[PDB]
RNA sequence: GCCUGGCGGCCGUAGCGCGGUGGUCCCACCUGACCCCAUGCCGAACUCAGAAGUGAAACGCCGUAGCGCCGAUGGUAGUGUGGGGUCUCCCCAUGCGAGAGUAGGGAACUGCCAGGC
RNA sequence: UCCUCCUAAAGAGUAACGGAGGAGCACGAAGGUUGGCUAAUCCUGGUCGGACAUCAGGAGGUUAGUGCAAUGGCAUAAGCCAGCUUGACUGCGAGCGUGACGGCGCGAGCAGGUGCGAAAGCAGGUCAUAGUGAUCCGGUGGUUCUGAAUGGAAGGGCCAUCGCUCAACGGAUAAAAGGUACUCCGGGGAUAACAGGCUGAUACCGCCCAAGAGUUCAUAUCGACGGCGGUGUUUGGCACCU
RNA sequence: GGUUCUCCCCGAAAGCUAUUUAGGUAGCGCCUCGUGAAUUCAUCUCCGGGGGUAGAGCACUGUUUCGGCAAGGGGGUCAUCCCGACUUACCAACCCGAUGCAAACUGCGAAUACCGGAGAAUGUUAUCACGGGAGACACACGGCGGGUGCUAACGUCCGUCGUGAAGAGGGAAACAACCCAGACCGCCAGCUAAGGUCCCAAAGUCAUGGUUAAGUGGGAAACGAUGUGGGAAGGCCCAGACAGCCAGGAUGUUGGCUUAGAAGCAGCCAUCAUUUAAAGAAAGCGUAAUAGCUCACUGGUCGAGUCGGCCUGCGCGGAAGAUGUAACGGGGCUAAACCAUGCACCGAAGCUGCGGCAGCGACGCUUAUGCGUUGUUGGGUAGGGGAGCGUUCUGUAAGCCUG
RNA sequence: UUUUGUAUAAUGGGUCAGCGACUUAUAUUCUGUAGCAAGGUUAACCGAAUAGGGGAGCCGAAGGGAAACCGAGUCUUAACU
């Protein structure tokens, strides 16, 4: 029925691809709203606020399918 | 395996850039350039990637 | 080998239905309750002290190929690139290829430690 | 002007008065943290209770709850309570993400001072995504910055304190509204009208077909319903060449 | 809008974001010259990773058909004695058995794409920063992926592939954008593409196979006809079919049921037995009904395929419009129609051979620097950049040339 | 000539001739080129007006900070971090 206002801000989409890392920080991708869907494993964290997968230590991203019935998981090893 | 001798018939100047990519990949000049591509299977399904265009010999 | 407990891993081959089965061991009921502890009230919960009662509920294992679950081969839906046409479809060349079902698979497998035979 | 989802394409962007809803704040608590707990709904059954005030049990569900859009989160609870509590912390900051910038989110690291807890660990605000007004500036308190002859000082700066729906929102100036078929200027079928094209829903007609009319009988003649065309050709659509 | 003589090197856009913004301009995308340091990239195969479109689906949401059961609500009724009962066209919970729809749903989910490894192959001077300039931010079109429109427009709004924008040549009558291919410049040279070879107009009326029967080909729908070849069965079929011609059309039979009557003659039971040269309780027209018949069904005859559908192709009728044949370019037409494969010929600025030109590299021969072999970029508007030839001035120029 | 695009039934042209267009003025800087170099350069004017003087003035070699103030450091700062 017009205009519509529709929105206009931000995409909220992945990032962080592949096997990564993060030299100072490591970040991978900043997504709104998912918190149920992959979750996080090892030195990294986030399920604030913060929509990012933070890491508290020295490590790489390999991601994981592996898990209880519908949890995957976004684990980080140390090399 | 025996090595292939490949010929260019048509022309790719109408087809899409990848396949233009595959042309240039297999080293194809003037549409016939005396070239003879390695026996693997890379290269096999690089030239089944453009088989209604290249001409193959072995 | 076999039996169990914890952390668990894997997470349906780990499910359901129905049956079988254990108390040396561990496990739950069980048997009591000052003190530390707890109750808008309470040994109800949380918590402690233990062995008279039991293998029920609870916990754990297992037979059973009936269904779930996993699913080959063949075909199908769809589709990347190309040639045409009878044109939002069909025909051809050349590749990819589910979803469902079938046959087959399948009533798991396992890392660390500890107790028991 | 701010916020979200779908159309939107097994990254994002991505048009249509395409499809639909919200914001221009509020909570000192609904913040912090430690401990305990978790629905709905139906049925059964019982006083003070007029028809119904009780909660215990089963049947059963993460089909209850949350500041609100839609999206997604949330019981490890962010839901409901019990205590203690004010981290709704200060000045800062490697770095990452992000928009063209304004602006902003995430965050290792340092000191200082708080709070929960046995400790680990968490606390620089709420379940996240909307709650504003810059630049210019008037007024005011402070100021061991400065005020150009020297010493004070109007004044300028620094630091506190507040405000323009300027909302045409990214804001053209302590101060600005309407009308022109009386005009008029630059540009144009980029843009309408009288005509050229395209289309044929509309228009008039036929054919497939037939509820019925035509005292019988559907189809001589005529036709409600549904279908498929004949036409260029009008009423409109449309904005190419003018 | 007027904006200048000659050879070259690289090579855009009509997109993002903002603006009294939709005619301009400014940060990001796209173009380019210099300077310093330098390989820039993809296609193929497999492995791993974030992935929910296409397809699939009904579990959950919302919607939904069909069948059945149906709480409670909304409506109606009769009882108030029968254990109150009938009804559900409406609104809606439960449930048994099925089926449609979905951008806004999911007891499933590709092709392709994208990111990075492990690996092979090929070739472009690239990438990056700094220092200088821009141009554009009103384009148009064919196809594909989707909405919108009347499953209309040379209509509308996007995404997206390629082309016109800035692309010449061969083909489509004439044609921008569609088809073949991307043009450094030549050859009284070869070889092909799309397209084409009776004539207009260069080349097969080619070889061989497939199909229609007509001016089909050469405008055209739903619709309609023993127009008809092919495919798989069925029936009749060669001691004898379909059609034709001639010759045969009853005996049981005055059948039984319903009804308004009905000898086959609108319904129902059935649809056999018998004789022969030979036959339906009935096929059709017809009558008050028989009949009249024309037939069904056999015989003889002739004679080998044929009847109704199913399936798959190609044709016919379906078919009125305006300046003049006027819907294959036009003519011709029995293939001289369409279609497939083969080898020809004609076919481009494509490919090859040979000959010229500019830039930079390479191999070899040869030598007061020449000759062979060659890799390879050369269509360019906006715009960026390099270099030539003329014109004129000052000096040389009171030198030097000359009436 | 206009335009994405015109043989165009889109504007224009009778023809020949004399004509007709990107500069120098100033400041700064980028590039080029050169002299000098932690220095460079002069203006007006003087003067032997294309010499030589004239360095007034300007540009440059040190930064941090509103600024006071400090300086191979300095502002933030209790700070060292």
């Amino acid at each position: 029925g017009g205009s519509t206002r529709n929105g206009r801000d931000s995409e909220a989409k992945r990032l962080g691809v592949k096997r990564f890392g993060g030299e100072s920080v490591l970040a991978g991708s900043i997504i709104v709203r998912q918190r149920g869907t992959k979750f996080h494993a090892g030195a990294n964290v986030g399920c604030g606020r913060d929509h990012t997968l933070f890491a508290k230590a020295d490590g790489k991203v390999k991601f994981e399918v592996k898990g209880p019935k519908n949890r995957k998981f976004i684990s980080i090893e140390a090399e | 395996a025996k090595t292939i001798k490949i010929t260019q018939t048509r022309s790719a100047i109408g087809r899409l850039p990848k396949h233009k990519a595959t042309l240039l990949g297999l080293g194809l000049r003037r549409i016939g350039h005396t070239v003879e591509r390695e026996d693997t299977p890379a290269i096999r399904g690089m030239i089944n990637a453009v088989s209604f265009m290249v001409k193959v010999e072995e």
